[PDB]
């Protein structure tokens, strides 16, 4: 090694994504003969829901206390 | 008194024959692929919305007649 600084550092980095997609979707068709009387109908429908979110974080420190150095790791 | 087929449970060739409480008016049949049902029923809830939401989830095809009886499997094509 040839060259050097002596000091602290601390970085701290958030990131968090939320996604929700939701779908409903329905049909009808519906039929009727009458005069003795007759009915009929039919279609689709189909639901769904899904979501997500992700989270993390990273908090490091390289300095001066066990202690201290923990302490601001889980405590800014 | 209205008689249909009303079946409890699905059955593709309903034999279990009564007459209906005067709660119906019609006779039923719905088929949805791999069920049969044949029920007892209301001309006025022989429609999908009625049908779908009180057989207890999703999708279907339906049918209704007058005739005593008359719900039974070769009604509907499906």
């Amino acid at each position: 090694i040839t060259s050097g600084s002596m000091g602290g550092i601390y970085e701290y980095i958030l990131v968090i994504d939320k996604a929700k997609m939701e779908s409903l979707g329905i049909t009808s068709r519906d039929i009727t003969t009458c005069f003795h009387c007759k009915k009929f109908g039919g279609g689709k429908t189909e639901r769904a829901r899904k979501a997500m979110a992700v989270e993390d974080i990273i908090s490091r420190v390289r300095g001066g206390s066990s202690g201290w150095s923990g302490g601001l790791a889980q405590n800014r | 008194m209205l008689q249909c087929y009303n079946c409890p449970n699905p059955t593709a060739d309903c034999k279990t024959a009564v007459n209906c409480s005067s709660d119906f008016d019609a006779c039923l049949i719905t088929k949805a692929g791999l069920q049969v049902y044949n029920k007892c029923w209301k001309f006025e809830h022989c429609n999908f919305n009625d049908v779908t939401t009180r057989l207890r989830e999703n999708e279907l095809t339906y049918y209704c007649c007058k005739k005593d009886l008359c719900n039974f499997n070769e009604q509907l094509e499906n």
